[PDB]
């Protein structure tokens, strides 16, 4: 029958320190036992008679405080339960061990759980991309303005040097919605991720702000900038990214914990809004997102460039229209391609999307030529494809041919008229801004042909 | 302010009710603490320790206290 | 075997009072020890009879709790604990020491600072610490505001006797408002250095952005620790700062109002405030003794853009043979003279520097230039663009240096990216315009030259 | 979770929300709908009001298919 406690601290006359019961005491050693070899926080047994008779392993259950400094001399560490009081405790061996580097230890650092004995005061142990520039259509202004910002500064860093240029820290992507705008930081987070002689990848969206489970999120924004800060002190780059930044525009944290990454120009901060009118300029301002990149609706060889990267010639195109061709597959696809984005573009009163009725009295057609996008390409492709596959299972031939396109270009269209979701105020700006009058009211245009009706857009 | 003061016994003979609260209102500057202040040491040397005091708006919501309805109790 | 404690009070017949084990004792003392050289506070030892044998050390380890104030007795102190729940505690020895003077220093203690605590025992232990070479030549075009800041702050302080001898008291604070990108804490860096050395000063400085931010305690007490951080220079006679930025993001406020009369009677403390939006700023911060002076940081003209620019473009920048061939190879005057045409072709009135359209309510519609428009931000954003464009230039082309060529398409593609997102105004320009006008703005839109991606905006108010 | 169930079992069901517009706080559904995305369970939505829709889950590879009932 034993007792044991916490061996708060070692004296050379081997007497020993310790924490346990009522009333905390320090102890004559056993011989057995050594004076030198014992370490702080280590939990100790001992006999009846209150001498120490043996040398065990660090308590590994209890209570969990999130650190708040490491403090100056010998690193005793102040820390904080969600009672929100603050506690002084010791620090046990294991943690101010100088044997650690940057489901291991690694050196500690603010923010970090930490398992605490609140009574002993002391704390044992700490608790726990695939995409190219060559995928992405139609961008390519955009992508050269990106790497001038990103891939230039990193590569030539002395270049910049010589001309007092600071590299900027991070780009504003903004436009309308359906080119998606996730891919081109992705991409840039890639193609950057390999300048060695994988360097990096992260993503983290806008949507989970007020968002909870683990944690209430007051403070996510300090630990996301500190575990972006592991890679910092290494060298190999980092870029965070914010989706839906028209979202979060509270603000305060941010403005700080971007201008906490200055000095330190290994990590770059990239974030994107489908509209830009709501972003608060304080972060536009030189210095925290320096370069505003436009993606911007795709213009005709835009929209071929996109296409392109749709059909690859590994897709089963119909014999028909090969023979057109004599055989040839990728003259087959480049023609089609061409076909079908000639016809989206076409000013033809198929093709009208929007009645535009302004304060002036004037009322202006959209046809679709401008509200064309990745996701309508994309849907137009993926809905040539199911026609491609019904063509097959009734008529029995394989291949897609360029009418199953065709279509679908009109079905799509049909699509967004009944349901015009894919328009967003963005479109307004530069609708109004080109006319220079306010716009009073907005409606689509049906052909009569569908089942797709009239309906009124109002938008903000 | 000073009239029902010094007078109190003519107030009372004409069963007149001397007025608890005093309004200053209208544009800046218009140093109305200034008047307020005057008002207050013109009447505070009647003799024959009328003390002095003010508060400012700015102290009420900040809270080096809690929620001021605690504050309007002991200054009363 | 033996255990602790901790000494509460000493007497004179070698009798202690010592905390230990939830219950309050007396208790003699070994013949060993010294009764008089025992400190309040310290950490005893008693043997298995109840003597204490040993003086030990403080208890290092314990609850938290912030130091609002040290009572009438001097050995005893009013902590409040994060429970919000006030006790009274004694002072160590240590604390109440009065070797120490007057950042990690042994110091004096005051209301604030965080003090490790034992409950039980009421025993506070230890403090727990939480842990401008710019000049107005630097300051480009500015020379109107600068003569007015350095009468509103230098000129109190070099004649203070000629002021008292016009019984004229000296401005508490100064409103430093304007445009967005017009001017910055340049300005208040600026003033204080300068003001900094009169000898035979401290800077300061505070953004608005960490007012509703915690790790701190949200709104609560942390607005006077920077009153008292400013207070210990101020006593001293060594002058300092308190700026404040992003000051329209503070339009709760009560708290500073009457901190900035508490600090009103002291002649030697500044405080600057500096917002991009004055119409916002509440008026009451903005009247006498407060905020006395108002110093408009209003838009740069023709010719403080050269100002500006001479900052920004030095000599020590790489400038192209070309260039520097048609000027005979002096290169200050190969500069000077690429600055005045990059802000000629600024300035402008011509088609391409079309910034806006605003269209008024009696029908009228006015063209605004980017003349009108321009800021210090803007330029460097220029100067930067064109740094960049002589990189890549060097890159493709193989030759070094940075042509006027740069500049020029640096304008061109710098203006082409406001138009797209005028995010360089506010409702502060509005104001101007339709003042000037006099008629109020129904609609706004942005100029485009066409040649660009750039492409019209309608802006709302 | 529940529909992960019958994933592996092979007799799907789908996740049906009623008067989905009433619904738009957001974030966790976009995640969750992503997680079932290597998998084939189908997620059906009806709305009478397709205005207050938030596009954000009419994006291609969350609701690829909207069908008006007339």
């Amino acid at each position: 029958p034993s007792g044991y406690g916490v061996l708060l601290a070692t004296h050379d006359d081997d007497t020993v320190d310790v924490f346990t019961s009522g009333r905390k005491m320090r102890l004559t050693c056993s011989p057995n036992i050594d004076a030198a070899s014992l370490k702080k926080g280590q939990t100790v047994r001992l006999n009846e008679a209150l001498t120490v008779v043996e040398a065990g392993t660090f308590e590994a259950v209890g209570e969990i405080s999130t650190l708040r400094e490491i403090l100056a001399d010998g690193h005793r560490a102040l820390v904080v339960g969600h009672a929100d009081e603050e506690r002084v405790v010791w620090l046990a061996d294991p943690l101010i061990a100088e044997d650690l580097p940057d489901t291991r230890p690694r050196k500690l650092r603010p923010g970090d759980s930490l398992l605490v004995d609140t009574k002993a005061g002391y704390a044992f142990e700490r608790i726990p991309p695939d995409v190219s520039y060559a995928d992405i259509g139609g961008l390519s202004r955009q992508i050269e303005q990106i790497r001038d910002a990103v891939e230039l500064p990193f590569l030539h860093k002395e270049l910049y040097r010589e001309y007092s240029l600071r590299p900027p820290k991070g780009v504003l992507l903004y436009g309308p919605p359906g080119c998606g705008k996730t891919l081109i930081a992705k991409a840039v987070a890639n193609s950057l991720a390999k300048k060695m002689a994988k360097s990096y990848f992260l993503n983290i969206k806008g949507p989970e702000l007020l968002n909870k489970f683990v944690g209430e999120t007051e403070r996510h924004i300090r630990l996301i900038f500190q575990r972006a800060r592991e890679k910092a002190s290494e060298g190999t780059p980092v870029i965070v990214f914010f989706d839906e930044m028209d979202s979060i525009f509270v603000v305060p944290q941010l403005l700080s914990e971007i201008d906490g990454v200055e000095g330190l120009e290994n990590v770059i901060v990239i974030g994107a809004s489908n509209r830009e009118d709501m972003i608060d300029p304080a972060i536009l301002r030189p210095g925290r997102l320096d370069v505003k990149i436009k993606i911007e609706r795709p213009d005709a060889e835009a929209a071929q460039d996109i296409y392109s990267k749709y059909l690859t010639e590994f897709l089963p195109v119909h014999a028909d229209d090969l023979a057109e061709f004599d055989g040839d597959r990728s003259a087959c696809i480049k023609a089609m391609i061409e076909k079908v984005v000639d016809r989206m573009y076409a000013e033809i009163d198929d093709n009208r999307f929007l009645e535009v009725t302004y304060a002036n009295g004037d009322k202006e057609v959209m046809y679709f030529k401008d509200f064309n996008s990745g996701a309508m390409i994309q849907n137009v492709v993926d809905r040539a494809k199911k026609n491609a596959i019904k063509s097959v299972l009734e008529t029995g031939q394989p291949g897609l041919r360029i009418q199953h396109l065709l279509d679908s270009i009109v079905d799509e269209f049909a699509e967004n008229e009944d349901l015009p979701n894919t328009t967003n105020p963005d479109d307004w700006a530069r609708i109004s801004g080109k006319k220079g009058e306010r716009i009073v009211y907005i409606r689509t245009l049906v052909t009569g042909k569908s089942s797709s009706a009239s309906r009124a857009i109002d938008t903000e | 302010v000073e009239l029902p003061f010094l007078h109190k016994e003519l107030y009372r003979e004409y069963s007149l009710r001397p007025p608890k609260g005093v309004l200053l209102y209208g544009p800046p500057g218009c140093g109305k603490t200034l008047i307020a202040k005057a008002v207050a040491n013109s009447l505070a040397k009647k003799m024959a320790k009328s003390y002095f005091l003010n508060i400012k708006g700015p102290e009420l919501l900040n809270k080096f206290v809690g929620e001021t309805e605690r504050h309007i109790r002991l200054i009363f």
